[PDB]
């Protein structure tokens, strides 16, 4: 049977009822190593888990992905006007930072 | 002093709080419930039990012919049959062939053991709440029955305390209930004129003395056997014993938020739902003056043992400075500790040692003590048994276990990525200021 | 067979319905009320009297002191005096001039009279409507108490007839009621523990004979003369008394939709508010065939008198051919008039005659007798009397009484200008033709 926080309850015969509870004892280490920390809070939380790491990994991605768009727009946007000169000296400092040829 | 606070609705467990007048010393409530009834109005309609086909003994002319007068019996069949040689132990009982006359005639009567062996068909509706409180108010301590509608005050030294309503209208019982041998059942039974053969209700007496009883129980005569002196019926058999054959276990074991379902008043005990709001209308003498109690100064919290078991499974010591020697509350204003006892009895300069219960793992609560506030701060861990024999102590406040470790990995994953975006759009904006520098050149 | 039908709550008033079967004989029913009660759930909470402030003889200790000894009697005080001088009939009662010591105790029980006078707190709730009804579905009578919930059948010959609930949860009874001597009222008593001293239930006893009473009457000690042995005190009077002078008057005579408050059990019967619907499982047994009944053939029906009056005041001929002699059912179909009689005995040759009832000034109603359909027609007149002394044995249709000349003017005022409108429209519209036609 599946014994929760709320209670369970059974009789066997002529015996009397006896209640049990359970408590939050989950299998895992919460203190380090972070498949440990997952595989604690997914026997203790569930549906919860399961909802945090698809946010967190939505925002992550999300996030990642925005600022790779917004560095190579940028990149872009600086050597697009020393590319089009017919000459193409572009200068040192923007050829270290913006690895340019 | 109106004062006002909740209390949860589930028996044994004490519940504590205190009263902070903003000049005067707290003075400390405790309310333990104890048995929590509910017992709602209950109206009986009938009651049932076996039949007992009753028969008289046949009628017989010879060579003549019976008429049926009826007597109105419950279910009360007649016939009368014709073409019969009738027997007895000394010899034949006519001497016509043909032309004789017997009469059957049954009836249904309910049984003799209908007084100790019967089941109650009732109708409940509107519940009333009732429990047996154990309140102390400033070491006045009273046990009494009170009723939790939203008045009927109980009263003790001056003190009017009003628990109300129920935060729930929730009942065990149905519209419909029957009572068989100290068991109670959500039955749908039939009404009263409404009795089917062969299910629960073939007979319908209106009390147990009644006197007057309905009975369909598809009762018909049927004709004797060719020499012999006996009434033969052919009826649906007891309805109230195939009731007893399949039965639907009883609510006493199949009742939603474990409720104890009991028979004398029909009644459920110690359903764990809802909670009950109280009302303290407390007078202005009760509230004793601040030096009339000691005081702290320089007081320091340490915590002992941190246990997040059910039960009291932490213990904080607390080392004081005072210059009285009395007791005074103790409290967490919080949800974060549940303390076990309201009081500690001090000395001048010892040392307080207190048990609490928490669900979290890494505890930081503010102790209220006799009028101060000192920080009990420490880190638990988890308790060495999966299932225990006792309900819990303390409540789970959402973000409870959440363990630092983990704290520090969603604010890393969440937060470095937003300061990834920001030095993402400041590089943006200032590609896009000298681009438009260089390009202010023409 | 299942056949609904909905009556009007109001009792002594007769309701008949047939039931049409489409090849089979109409089935007269005929059902009247007679007494309808309303009984709410009564719950005692406490009962309350006079008082009687009981008062104990004075302990005077002959130079000395004494002490107070709780009785733990209801309001009971107890305060000890000293500096007496008390006096019998024979002298002095003490000889020392000072230090003399006398104790009173006053408390509080309920009167003697607290059995045959005494009012009950009663709480109401969840009213359970009854009714004693009087039912015939085709010469087949009976007189039967009936529960009006959606469920407890009445059952007679094969039939099962179960009254709905009603159409409204009204009661003229508030959440909380007081009973004295037969008469009952709605009152907002104090709770049980909560009386005040001066005011309704200052004595609260749980039962009559409960031997626990709570007592709070504002009782207070005095001082008593120099020299006379008595207990003085000073109460609030008796709110119990200063009720009685206050009552409001009882819900007899205050309750609206016409009710009557009794008490052997508290119940309201006869108010005049909601409907009973009525659900009718009629077996296939009582169907006759329509052969085995008479048959009228070229039936006329003439209004001889017609009053548009509250009771029956149109009398109709109707003048028939019969196929053969037996009684029948008549009806209406609609509520425009409302007959008296549920069956008419016919001849072979005869003319027969109906009181109906109507509100309309110009009816135009079609009669059913045995299985034909007559149409009634004609006019009414205006009674003599402002007043009567008997409800109303028809309903109120809306535009019932219009009286056929307005009917002329309304239709003139409302008919009249659509005319000109589209006369005008259909000119607008030919003039505009015939500008595009000049326009050429």
């Amino acid at each position: 049977f599946t014994v929760t926080e709320k209670g369970w309850e059974f009789v066997w015969g002529n015996h009397p009822p006896k209640r049990f509870w359970a408590q939050e004892t989950a299998p895992g280490n919460p203190h380090g190593l972070p498949h440990e920390v997952i595989t604690h809070y997914y026997h203790r939380y569930p549906m919860s888990t399961i909802l945090g790491l698809s946010i967190c990994a939505a925002i992550a991605t999300v996030s990642v992905a925005a600022s790779t768009w917004l560095f190579c727009r940028s990149r872009v946007a600086c050597l697009t006007p020393y590319r089009l000169t017919p000459n193409a000296r572009i200068p040192f400092c923007l050829a270290v930072l913006c690895c340019a040829r | 002093y109106e004062h006002a606070t909740t209390m949860p609705s589930q028996a044994g467990i004490s519940y504590n709080t205190i009263v902070n007048r903003a000049g005067y010393a707290p003075l400390p409530i405790s309310i333990t419930p104890t048995k929590i009834k509910l017992i709602p109005t209950v109206n009986l309609e009938y009651v049932t039990c076996h039949y007992k086909t009753g028969m008289d003994s046949p009628a017989i002319k010879c060579c003549g012919s019976q008429e049926c007068t009826p007597t109105y019996r419950p279910d009360e069949q007649c016939k009368v049959f014709t073409g019969v040689y009738p027997f007895m132990w000394g010899g034949a009982y006519c001497f016509c062939d043909t032309e004789n006359t017997q009469v059957s005639k049954a009836y249904v009567m309910k049984s003799d053991d209908c007084l100790a062996d019967h089941a109650e068909a009732y109708k409940a509706h509107t519940a009333s709440v009732q429990a047996f409180l154990n309140i102390t108010v400033g070491e006045h301590s009273i046990v009494t029955t009170v009723y939790v509608n939203g008045e009927t005050p109980v009263n003790f030294n001056g003190v009017k305390i009003t628990a109300g309503p129920l935060s729930t209208a929730w009942t065990p019982f149905d519209r419909k209930i029957v009572q068989y041998a100290g068991e109670i059942y959500n039955y749908d039974f039939p009404e009263y004129g409404a009795g089917q053969p062969g299910a629960f209700g073939d007979i319908q007496s209106r009390t147990v003395s009644s006197s007057d009883l309905y009975a369909n129980t598809n009762l018909v005569l049927q004709r004797p056997k060719a020499g012999a002196i006996h009434v033969p019926y052919t009826q649906a058999p007891s309805g109230f014993e195939q009731w007893k054959k399949d039965k639907a276990p009883s609510l006493k074991f199949t009742a939603p938020f474990g409720c104890e379902i009991y028979t004398n008043p029909i009644r459920a005990e110690n359903c764990a739902v809802g909670s009950i709001p109280l009302a303290f209308d407390i007078p202005d003498a009760l509230f004793t003056r601040v030096s009339e109690t000691p005081t702290l100064s320089a007081a320091e919290c340490t915590l002992n043992e941190c246990v997040y078991s059910s039960d009291f499974g932490g213990i904080a010591t607390v080392k004081y400075s005072a210059s009285k020697s009395g007791k005074c509350a103790v409290h967490v204003p919080s949800g974060t500790a549940t303390l076990k006892e309201a009081a500690v009895e001090l000395t001048e300069q010892g040392s307080a040692t207190i048990h609490f219960s928490t669900a979290n793992i890494h505890p930081e609560f503010r102790l209220q003590i006799c009028t101060s506030y000192v920080t009990c701060k420490g880190d638990c861990h988890p308790p060495k048994d999966h299932i225990v024999t006792h309900p819990q102590y303390h409540a789970q406040t959402f973000t409870a276990a959440v363990s630092k470790t983990a704290w520090t990995w969603l604010t890393s994953l969440l937060g470095g990525s937003a300061v990834i975006i920001i030095i993402g759009l400041v590089l943006a904006t200032i590609v896009a200021m000298y681009v438009l520098t260089n390009q202010k050149h023409n």
